[PDB]
């Protein structure tokens, strides 16, 4: 298993590499409202 | 449904105005449909709204 050094980096095949954090949408439940393209009405939706 | 001479029309127009004002924020996109022999109700809606 590759191990992290005291500097917060990895060594792979002699090269020094860094794994950057990733911003991702959390596994929540999200409600939203949008404007219909055709009728211009307000459409409410939710996705889990 | 009021009988003759009771002026139910005025009460109906006032009720329509009150309802459309109170729920205006959730009716400005759905719209309002007026059905009847004459558009007098639409005339009042335009007059007040």
């Amino acid at each position: 298993f590759p191990m992290m050094t005291e500097k917060g980096t990895f060594i792979i095949n002699g090269t020094e590499r860094v794994v950057v954090s990733q911003l991702v949408r959390s596994p929540g439940v999200y409600f939203d409202e949008t404007i219909d393209k055709s009728t211009e009405k307000t459409l409410h939706s939710v996705k889990v | 449904e009021g009988g003759p001479g009771t002026g139910k029309t005025v009460v109906a127009l006032h009720r329509v105005a009150y309802l459309l004002y109170t729920y205006r924020k959730q009716m400005e996109r759905h719209g309002v449909l007026v059905v009847g022999p004459t558009p007098a109700f639409l005339d009042h809606i335009g007059r007040v709204l």
